């Protein structure tokens, strides 16, 4: 496991798996606060 | 007693509130806004595929 400790969350998101043989390709941009994910299995 | 603090930051955020919608009318001049695009024109179906 990882993170044993952590204080102060501010933000959560859960959506179907990013990677769910395939390439996996990912863009990661942050734009103006906006963390911008692009990609292509 | 609830007290509600309203700290505006620069960081983003989601702009909060109960934004209404009409009914959607076709075929006829109207004016409108999507989703924050506004115009004035005549909405019908498309076969535009997005």
């Amino acid at each position: 496991g990882v993170y044993s400790s952590a204080n102060n969350c501010t933000f959560e998101y859960v959506s179907q798996p990013f990677l769910m043989k395939n390439l996996r390709e990912f863009v990661f941009k942050n734009i103006d606060g906006y963390f911008k994910i692009y990609s292509k299995h | 007693v609830v007290v509600l603090s309203f700290e505006l930051l620069h960081a983003p955020a989601t702009v909060c509130g109960p934004k209404k919608s009409t009914n959607l009318v076709k075929n006829k001049c109207v004016n409108f806004n999507f989703n924050g695009l506004t115009g004035t024109g005549v909405l019908t179906k498309s076969n535009k595929k997005f």
